[PDB]
C-alpha cells in the first residue's frame, strides 16, 4: 500500500478487462489481512484511491461486475469516514437511477439482466453486514421500498438481523436514528410507500437490537410520536392527508414492539426511566404515564366511522395499529384482569371488533392449498397470545361480551363477516377453551348451522366447527338441550347433503365427520333417510354416483344400529327393492358389492331385533342374486 | 367507559 503512486500505473480507463477484475482483489484482500491501518482512516493517499472512484463509477462500457465489485469495497472505504460522505452518495445516487428500474416486473428472471440486477444486490447486502453502517443502511432501503414482495426480501430481511444482533448500542442508535428521521420527516412521497419504509424496514430492525439500551432510543424520542397523536382531526379536507393516517399508523407501529422485547421491570416499578411522555423532572416516582395516555389508543378504536369517506382500509388498518398498541400496553403494565378487560373488551355502542374488519370482501375457504394463509389478517395471532397469557393468570364475563354478542345476534346487525372473525378466535384456541364450551356451543354451532358462511356447500369453516365441536364433547357433552336438538337436525341434513366430492381423498373425509358426528355425539338425530333413498337409486347402468348413497346407509348402519325407515314419508316396499336392486350394477365394485356388503349387516340388525321384515328382505335378496346364480357365476 | 381508562 505504500507504492501508491506506482500502482496508479494501473486503474487506467483503457485496461484490459480480465485485469480490470484482476487488480481489485488484491486491495480486496489486503484490507482483510490489514484491517485497515493505513490508507483508510484519514491515512496516506487515500483521497487519492477514494477519488479513483470518480473515473470508475463513471463509466459506461461495463458489465455489473466492475460495478459489483467495486460496490463491495465500500466496507472498508467507508468504515470510520467522518467525511467524504457526500462524494460517495453522488456516485450511489448516478449508479441506482441507471442501472436498476423503480420496479423489478421489468424482467422474467433467467434475463441476463435480471441475473446480474440481483448480484448487485446480493453484492451490496455483503458490503452491508460488515460495514455496520447507518449510511449504507438508509441508502439501501430506499432502494427496496418501492412495492411489496418483489426482490425475495425475505433474503435481505436476514442483513437486518444480523448487524442488529451483532453491534454496539452507540452504533445501533447511528442506525435506528437514520430510519427513524427518514421515517418522522414529511418531504412529499407516496403514502403506500411511506408505510413501507417503517414496516418492511425501520420494524425489522427493532425485532432484533441487542436486549440492553435499546431503551435509548425509545427514551430520546417518545415525546414525539405522543404530541402527533393528539392532533390533525379537523385537517381531514384533503385526500394528501393519506400520507398522515400512515404516520400516526406508524407511530403506533413503533412502540407495541418496544413493550415486547422490554423488562417488566422498566415498565412498571417504583423507578419510572420511561417517565417522558411529561417532563419526567419531577414524575420520577412510580409509573403511570401510559394510564394517562391510553386515551389515545382510546380514540383510534372509537371514532365514529366517517358516512362518506374514501380512504376506509387505511382507515381499518390505523383502527388495528393503535388495537396492537393497547393489547401491548396492557399485556405489559396493567396486569388486573379488570384492566385486561379494561375499556380493551368492553365499549359503549362504538364498538371495536365491528369496526375493524372489511365489510365486502367475499373472504372464501380452500380445502387444497400449495394458518398463515387468510389467518394472515391482523389482531389474530396478538389475540391467541392475550387470551393464552391470560389462562395462566387466572371467568364467564370476559367471553359474555364475545361469544353472546356474535350469537345473540345471530341477525345482519351484525355482517357474516364479524361473526367469522370471532369464531376464528374460538377455533385455534379450544385448549384454552374447555371450561365454558356448554353455552359458547349454542352460538358456535348455531353459525354452521345458519344458512350462509360463503361456503359453496361444505368447506374448511364449517369443518373447522364441526370438529371443534366434537372436540369438546368429552368434557363438555352437549346433549338434549332444547336448541341443540333442533340445529343438529340441519346440521345433518346439510353434511350430509353435501357429502360427495369430485376428488375421492376428499370425499372419504367429508363420510368421515358423518361417523363421529352420530356415534360420539348424538341422540337427537331425526336421520335424514328420506334424503339417502335419492342418494342411491337413481338407475343408469354406468351410474358411479349411485354409491354415496350405499356408503352413507352404512354409516347410518355401524352407529351401533338405529333402525330404517320409520314413518319418513317412503314406502319399505319400494325403498329396499332398489337398495336390493343396486347389486344390478355390475361396471363398477363400490356400486354393486358395497350393497350386498351393506345387506349383510341389515339382516344381522332385523333378525337380532327380531323385527318381521326380515320375511320379506331375505326374499327380495333371494330373488335378485337367482338372477345372477343362472347368468353371472362370478358376480 | 372513560373509568375502565384511567386508573
Amino acid at each position: 500500500l505504500q507504492h501508491w503512486k506506482k500502482c496508479d500505473s494501473w486503474w487506467a480507463k483503457d485496461s484490459p478487462l480480465e485485469t480490470k477484475m484482476a487488480v481489485l482483489a488484491l486491495l480486496a484482500k489486503i484490507l482483510q489481512i490489514d484491517s485497515s491501518v493505513s490508507f483508510n482512516t484519514s491515512h496516506g493517499s487515500f483521497p487519492e484511491v477514494f477519488t479513483t472512484y470518480i473515473s470508475l463509477l463513471a463509466d459506461t462500457k461495463l458489465d455489473l461486475h466492475l460495478k459489483g465489485q467495486a460496490v463491495t469495497l465500500l466496507p472498508f472505504f467507508t468504515s470510520l469516514t467522518g467525511g467524504s460522505l457526500e462524494e460517495l452518495r453522488r456516485v450511489l445516487e448516478q449508479l441506482i437511477v441507471a442501472h436498476f428500474p423503480m420496479q423489478s416486473r421489468e424482467f422474467p428472471p433467467g434475463t441476463p439482466r435480471f441475473n446480474n440486477y440481483v448480484d448487485c444486490m446480493k453484492k451490496f447486502l455483503d458490503a452491508l453486514e460488515l460495514s455496520q453502517s447507518p449510511m449504507l443502511l438508509e441508502l439501501m432501503t430506499e432502494v427496496l421500498c418501492r412495492e411489496q414482495q418483489h426482490v425475495m426480501e425475505e433474503l435481505f430481511q436476514s442483513s437486518f438481523r444480523r448487524i442488529a444482533r451483532r453491534g454496539s448500542c452507540v452504533t445501533q442508535v447511528g442506525l435506528l436514528e437514520s430510519v427513524y428521521e427518514m421515517f418522522r420527516k414529511d418531504d412529499p412521497r407516496l403514502s403506500f410507500t411511506r408505510q413501507s419504509f417503517v414496516d418492511r424496514s425501520l420494524l425489522t430492525l427493532l425485532w432484533h437490537c441487542s436486549l440492553d439500551a435499546l431503551r435509548e432510543f425509545f427514551s430520546t424520542i417518545v415525546v414525539d410520536a405522543i404530541d402527533v397523536l393528539k392532533s390533525r382531526f379537523t385537517k381531514l379536507n384533503e385526500s394528501t392527508f393519506d400520507t398522515q393516517i400512515t404516520k400516526k399508523m406508524g407511530y403506533y407501529k413503533i412502540l407495541d414492539v418496544m413493550y415486547s422485547r422490554l423488562p417488566k421491570d422498566d415498565v412498571h416499578a417504583k423507578e419510572s426511566k420511561i417517565n417522558q411522555v411529561f417532563h419526567g423532572s419531577c414524575i420520577t416516582e412510580g409509573n403511570e404515564l401510559t394510564k394517562t395516555l391510553i386515551k389515545l389508543c382510546y380514540d383510534a378504536f372509537t371514532e365514529n366511522m366517517a358516512g362518506e369517506n374514501q380512504l376506509l382500509e387505511r382507515r381499518r388498518l390505523y383502527h388495528c395499529a393503535a388495537y396492537n398498541c393497547a393489547i401491548s400496553v396492557i399485556c405489559c403494565v396493567f396486569n388486573e384482569l379488570k384492566f385486561y378487560q379494561g375499556f380493551l373488551f368492553s365499549e359503549k355502542p362504538e364498538k371495536n371488533l365491528l369496526i375493524f374488519e372489511n365489510l365486502i370482501d367475499l373472504k372464501r375457504r380452500y380445502n387444497f392449498p400449495v394458518m398463515d394463509e387468510l389467518n394472515r389478517h391482523e389482531c389474530m395471532a396478538p389475540l391467541t397470545a392475550l387470551v393464552k397469557h391470560m389462562h395462566r393468570s387466572l371467568p364467564r364475563d370476559l367471553p359474555s361480551w364475545m361469544k353472546f354478542l356474535h350469537g345473540k345476534l345471530g341477525n345482519p346487525i351484525v355482517p357474516l363477516n364479524i361473526r367469522l372473525f370471532l369464531a376464528k378466535l374460538v377455533i385455534n384456541t379450544e385448549e384454552v377453551f374447555r371450561p365454558y364450551a356448554k353455552h359458547w356451543l349454542s352460538p358456535l354451532l348455531q353459525l354452521a348451522a345458519s344458512e350462509n358462511n360463503g361456503g359453496e356447500g361444505i368447506h374448511y369453516m364449517v369443518v373447522e366447527i364441526v370438529a371443534t365441536i366434537l372436540s369438546w364433547t368429552g368434557l363438555a357433552t352437549p346433549t338434549g338441550v332444547p336448541k341443540d336438538e333442533v340445529l343438529a337436525n340441519r346440521l345433518l341434513n346439510f353434511l350430509m347433503k353435501h357429502v360427495f366430492h369430485p376428488k375421492r381423498a376428499v370425499f372419504r373425509h367429508n363420510l368421515e365427520i358423518i361417523k363421529t358426528l352420530v356415534e360420539c355425539w348424538k341422540d337427537c338425530l331425526s336421520i335424514p333417510y328420506r334424503l339417502i333413498f335419492e342418494k342411491f337409486s337413481g338407475k343408469d347402468p354406468n351410474s358411479k354416483d349411485n354409491s354415496v348413497g350405499i356408503q352413507l346407509l352404512g354409516i347410518v348402519m355401524a352407529n351401533d344400529l338405529p333402525p330404517y325407515d320409520p314413518q319418513c314419508g317412503i314406502q319399505s316396499s319400494e325403498y329396499f327393492q332398489a337398495l336390493v336392486n343396486n347389486m344390478s350394477f355390475v361396471r363398477y365394485k363400490e356400486v354393486y358389492a358395497a350393497a350386498a356388503e351393506v345387506l349383510g349387516l341389515i339382516l344381522r340388525y332385523v333378525m337380532e331385533r327380531k323385527n318381521i321384515l326380515e320375511e320379506s328382505l331375505c326374499e327380495l335378496v333371494a330373488k335378485q342374486l337367482k338372477q345372477h346364480q343362472n347368468t353371472m357365476e362370478d358376480k | 367507559v372513560d373509568d375502565l381508562l384511567d386508573m
